[PDB]
């Protein structure tokens, strides 16, 4: 999962919204804490310095960010 | 409905 691969922090790379209610909406260049694994394919996470905004999102939608 | 064209996503599980 993410936090065994040293995922802390991405960087989303395209906008997105839910199509599901247990799914982040974001637009591209926003970073989220990455906190957890839904699937092979979706994390979970929410939107640094705005925790309300969580909810699984496409591993394929977001970039590793440094500390 | 303007919006960008984002890629496909995958599937849910």
């Amino acid at each position: 999962g993410p936090g065994s691969e040293f995922v802390r922090r991405v960087k989303t790379i395209y906008d997105c919204q839910a199509d599901n209610d247990d799914e982040l909406t974001f637009i591209e260049g926003e970073v989220i804490i990455v906190t957890g694994e839904e699937d092979q394919e979706w994390w979970i996470g929410h939107i640094e310095g705005q925790p309300e905004r969580k909810g699984v999102f496409p591993v394929s939608f977001v970039h590793i960010l440094s500390d | 409905g303007p919006g960008s064209e984002p890629p496909p996503k995958p599937p849910r599980s």
